[PDB]
RNA sequence: CCGACUUUGUGAAAUGA
RNA sequence: GGUGAAAUUCUUGGAUUUAUGAAAGACGAACAACUGCGAAAGCAUUUGCCAAGGAUGUUUUCAUUAAUCAAGAACGAAAGUUGGGGGCUCGAAGACGAUCAGAUACCGUCCUAGUCUCAACCAUAAACGAUGCCGACCAGGGAUCGGCGGAUGUUGCUUAUAGGACUCCGCCGGCACCUUAUGAGAAAUCAAAGUCUUUGGGUUCCGGGGGGAGUAUGGUCGCAAGGCUGAAACUUAAAGGAAUUGA
């Protein structure tokens, strides 16, 4: 499942970017 | 007190074993000549051999 | 019995025995367990 | 590359088939994709039929048969040689 | 260890062909663990084949209750019936349908119980259709018919005669000759009789069904 | 005189249980494992042989001569096929000198069972 | 919290003497 | 108990095993199919009520009222989120036992949320026939489901027929299936993926090398996970499909 777990990596890294943006808000 | 029973190898059913080492035969009891029980024997055996059989119950099953 | 201290804390086990004299039996009385109730124990 | 017309299962007219458990490993495979055999096996094999019919208490008794309906998945079927990989052409018949 | 156990004589009620179904055993009567009433409720599972010395009825395992004991001899009253497991599986095959029903009946002596009846459709000879299925409405009509017939058959004087009907398959052979207008229904039986709530003791009532 | 031979013959062991006609009292109870040293040979067919002959001897020590077999697999939501020891123990209990009453397979089959162990993709070993 | 004595009478069985 | 094998575990405070009874909560075996119903998701114990629906039958009615549809709207598996109910089995997390060089995994033991019901959300699945919907024609056959029509010949039925079960034939309407090119195509394959360079029946959606990327941002629905909409820089000469020989 390279494609699935790739998707999940990007999903995690994207919650992490939202976490950073609500810091810098 | 298990007393050894003799049986005659009526026909050799095959040569089984993982390595091809065990003959798998039918033994017909001399003592009561209606008991055909199927066993595994080691070493060269041909038809009609009288075979010394310590335990009677232990039998093979087709392609054991 | 929980009183005082330079910080706010109980300082001793908050579960007290069934026979503890009146005035000591404050807290969680004769508790069989504590913590959030999970699983069968929450029945 | 499509390998089978029916997909390996025979589901037509449906969208969902209630699943079952493999008897070996308990993999979940749908009821109509699972290799289903109905085996009916004597309690004993033919080296042990007279020695129990000369010990049945009451004369004229017949042995039961184990009626059971086993279910397997494709993995356990291939592994147990219940089914075999057939050639491209021979793969197509159903008998 | 097994020297303090004495055997007892299990014997079945008089509505059966043969009696003296077997021998059980209890620890001899002490006080508090008296043997007589200590067990009182052994449920035995005797096949109907060796209670009627027949072999067409090697199915139909009759299950008996011990209800009182009389001097090295334990009495017994009927408690239930069921197929032996092997029968019913041989009865169900692919390419047909299975039909089943169940109904509470209360008989004249206040005995509640449950009837589970079963049937299968026939292939009429000359059939080339590879299957014999009903149409799921004939199924419900015949299930209603089965329940109606069984209620009417039952609601009679006691388990005494009600087992005089169980033994020769009265319910069975009287189901189809009422409902074959809808399907043949081969191998109709009553797979099970489950006694729901036994009423009372009635020393006097036991002793005519059992002697 | 009859007994009931509750032969719980699963994999991993075989249990021979002899009880009276009412199931409330054990006449004798030998497992396949009581008679072998190995936790893997506790399920071989031979264990069923000697564990059955021991039951036969103890039953003739006590009075029963015939015996209603009740063969049984694990039952429940597991395999319904009696394990390796079933036929072997039946052969031993027949030929050791005893009479067998009525043979029957009483392994619990549910009308439909709870979730069976293993998870979705099963035991993948 | 617990045991014994006490208010505390009547009679029945099972194990111990 | 467990496995190829073990132990953690339970066990002379009697485990496993046997029978009887109770309680709880889940699941509805076998019958069960190249079978039915549904817009898809999905839907298997019984009976009842409630309302709906395709097909068939029709010498009933209305008479173009129709097809497909940006906006908009309903339903939408599992997982998930909030809060009551329940807490059987199974079980992400977690902890142990083994395996291993390690083993955060496969194997086994305990087990939380969860699994079930209700109230409220979410709006995605390999949501698959990877095949939008309506229509016409074109090839053959027997099966099978539903209805209907036509035939004697017997019922473990029937106050006798009828009916119902079975057999034969034929019409529709289903899900399919088998042989064949005279067809198509990159081919596997397809009787509909055919009637296309001799190219047009209608209609909607959508793709333009592979990545980056379903990512950044902006918007907007959502409590949250998320969903819907969605680039560019720069990178690259192949990525991919079908089949053939080999290894
Ligand atoms: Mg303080
Ligand atoms: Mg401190
Ligand atoms: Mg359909
Ligand atoms: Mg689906
Ligand atoms: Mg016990
Ligand atoms: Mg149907
Ligand atoms: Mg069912
Ligand atoms: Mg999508
Ligand atoms: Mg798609
Ligand atoms: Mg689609
Ligand atoms: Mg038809
Ligand atoms: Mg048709
Ligand atoms: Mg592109
Ligand atoms: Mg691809
Ligand atoms: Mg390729
Ligand atoms: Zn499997």
């Amino acid at each position: 499942m390279r494609a699935k777990w790739k998707k999940k990596r990007m999903r995690r890294l994207k919650r992490k970017r939202r976490k950073m943006r609500q810091r810098s808000k | 007190d298990t007393q050894v029973k003799l049986a005659v190898v009526v026909k050799v059913m095959g040569r089984t074993g993982s390595r091809g080492q065990v003959t798998q035969v039918r033994v017909k009891f001399l003592d009561d000549q209606n008991r055909l029980i199927m066993r595994n024997v080691k070493g060269p055996v041909r038809e009609g051999d009288i075979l010394t059989l310590l335990e009677s119950e232990r039998e093979a099953r087709r392609l054991r | 019995p929980h009183g005082g201290g330079n910080h706010q804390h109980i300082g001793h086990a908050s579960t007290v025995r069934r026979d503890a004299p009146p005035g000591q039996k404050v807290g969680l009385i004769a508790a069989r367990r504590t913590g959030r109730l999970r699983g069968q124990a929450a029945a | 590359t499509f390998k089978r017309r029916n997909g390996g299962r025979n589901k037509h007219g449906r969208g969902h088939v209630k699943y079952i458990r493999c008897s070996n490993c308990a993999k979940c495979c749908p009821k109509d994709k699972a290799i289903k055999r109905f085996l009916v096996r004597n309690i004993v094999e033919q080296a042990a039929v007279r020695d129990v019919q000369e010990a049945c208490v009451h004369d004229g008794y017949v042995l039961p048969k184990l009626y059971a309906k086993v279910h397997h998945c494709v993995s356990c079927a291939i592994h147990a040689h219940i089914v075999r990989v057939r050639s491209r052409e021979n793969r197509r018949n159903r008998e | 260890p097994f020297t303090k156990k004495q055997w007892y004589d299990i014997k079945a009620p008089l509505l059966f062909t043969s009696r003296n179904v077997g021998k059980t055993l209890v620890s001899r009567t002490q006080g508090t663990k008296i043997a007589s009433e200590g067990l009182k409720h052994r449920v035995f599972e005797v096949s109907l084949a060796d209670l009627q010395n027949d072999e067409d009825q090697a199915y139909r395992k009759i299950r008996l209750r011990a209800e009182d004991v009389q001097g090295m001899n334990v009495l017994t009253n009927f408690w239930g019936m069921d197929f032996t497991t092997d029968k019913l599986r041989s009865l169900v095959r692919k390419w047909q349908t299975l039909i089943e029903a169940h109904v509470d009946v209360k008989t004249t002596d206040n005995y509640m119980l449950r009837m589970f009846a079963i049937g299968f459709t026939k292939r009429r000879p000359n059939q080339v259709k590879r299957t014999c299925y009903a149409q799921a409405s004939q199924i419900r009509q015949i299930r209603r018919k089965m329940v109606e017939i069984m209620v009417n058959q039952a609601a009679s004087c006691d388990l005494k005669e009600l087992v005089n009907k169980f033994i020769p398959e009265v319910i069975g052979k009287e189901i189809e000759k009422a409902t074959s207008s809808i399907f043949p229904l081969q191998n109709v039986y009553v797979r099970k009789v489950k006694i729901l709530k036994a009423p009372k003791f009635d020393l006097g009532k036991l002793m005519e069904v059992h002697g | 005189v009859f007994g009931v031979a509750h032969i719980f013959a699963s994999f991993n062991d075989t249990f021979i249980h002899v009880t009276d006609l009412s199931g409330r009292e054990t006449l004798v109870r030998i497992t396949g494992g009581m008679k072998v040293k190995a936790d893997r040979d506790e399920s071989s067919p031979y264990a069923a042989m000697l564990a059955s002959q021991d039951v036969a001897t103890r039953c003739k020590e006590l009075g029963i001569t015939a015996l209603h077999i009740k063969l049984r697999a694990t039952g429940g939501n597991k395999t319904k096929t009696p394990g390796p020891g079933a036929q072997s123990a039946l052969r031993a209990l027949a030929r050791s000198g005893m009479k067998i009453g009525r043979i029957e397979d009483v392994t619990p089959v549910p009308t439909d069972s709870t979730r069976r162990k293993g998870g979705r993709r099963g035991r993948r070993l």
